[PDB]
């Protein structure tokens, strides 16, 4: 739901207000534990509704799944227990930014560095870090490798000193070769 | 007569007159008469006192100079810190060695027509391998060098 600020109102949810009611009940139980049936009966709830509340209270981390013996409440009885890196570069006078940027990538070596981590380490803007990487690619001093991590197909950059020996090269080259085999042994 | 087109040279010739007229208007022959050098403020350091300031390379890299249209000399030159090769007898270029990588340099100005001896002031960093972060003050020891080039008449 999108509300323009003038019209912003905190819309509740049926499960939320019932979870709060169950929390009020359980927190006022001296043990903070009650059986599901009583927790339903205290609110007249059907099991179909209540099992959402139970699992939402669990998923919210507000309560824990527990079972107590009937002689412990006074048979095992199901219950709810309520509970509630790269160092930056000191840019030097005597070297151009491409020399200084290649030195950073050399100090990374086999593990490489992304454009975003170059950007922070060099203390430059997004467009400026981008141009540095494009030039270092075309000068053939740095080799770029893709790495999927999280949601992002980030590029990582490695100097041609370490590029061939790098993990990203070795991993990619194996899966490339394996792919070219599998596709060529697939029938024409 | 130098072989460039006249329309390429014409701004060059024009700039001579414009510079001379500017200097006649807006340079001067004397200023800061209060600040004449006093010899008692110029203390000569002894050899063992000077040694911390001297730039650290004692001999230049080996080099050779090829000049277009001359025969190949083929010798490698090398020269001591604070020493110079002789000017080429026909083309008058000179190389000299300052003991470290040069990071400032200016000509001593002389009033036009003085025909004086010409000098340059320069700074060459102590160590070839040093490189200094801009974000931090340094305050180390160093040396300012004055080199005399002669009067440079033909």
């Amino acid at each position: 739901l999108l509300l323009l600020n003038r019209f912003h109102v905190d819309r509740r949810s049926k499960y939320d207000i019932l979870m709060e009611k169950l929390s009020v009940m359980l927190s006022t139980r001296t043990n903070h534990i009650e059986t599901l049936g009583k927790l339903r009966e205290e609110l007249g709830l059907c099991e179909r509704t209540f099992k959402r509340l139970y699992q939402y209270m669990l998923n919210a981390g507000l309560a824990k799944v527990v079972s107590l013996r009937l002689q412990e409440i006074h048979v095992m009885v199901r219950c709810l227990k309520l509970l509630k890196t790269v160092p930056p570069v000191d840019i030097v006078f005597e070297r151009d930014m491409l020399t200084q940027t290649y030195d950073l990538i050399e100090r990374r070596g086999t593990k490489g560095i992304s454009q975003a981590e170059i950007r922070v380490a060099m203390n430059v803007g997004k467009l400026e870090a981008r141009m540095l990487c494009r030039l270092l690619q075309r000068f053939k001093v740095v080799k770029g490798f893709m790495e999927d991590e999280g949601r992002q197909r980030t590029t990582k950059y490695i100097s041609c000193v370490f590029a061939e020996e790098s993990d990203l090269s070795r991993q990619y080259q194996r899966e490339k070769a394996r792919s070219e085999l599998l596709t060529t042994v697939s029938l024409a | 007569p130098n072989g460039l087109p006249n329309h390429i040279m014409a701004p060059v010739w024009k700039c001579l007159h414009l510079t001379k007229d500017f200097r006649e208007q807006k340079h001067s022959y004397w200023e800061f008469a209060e600040w004449i050098p006093l010899a008692w403020k110029w203390h000569l350091l002894s050899e063992l006192e000077a040694a911390p300031y001297l730039p650290q390379e004692e001999k230049s890299p080996l080099f050779s100079v090829q000049r277009e249209g001359l025969p190949e000399d083929g010798t490698l030159y090398r020269i001591n810190r604070f020493s110079s090769i002789t000017a080429h007898p026909e083309r008058w270029d000179v190389s000299f060695f300052t003991g470290g990588p040069l990071w400032a340099l200016d000509w001593c100005p002389v009033p036009e027509g003085a025909g004086a001896s010409q000098y340059v002031a320069l700074f060459s960093s102590p160590d070839m391998n040093e490189t200094h972060p801009l974000s931090q003050l340094h305050s180390g020891p160093g040396l300012l060098q004055l080199w005399g080039l002669g009067t440079l008449q033909q």
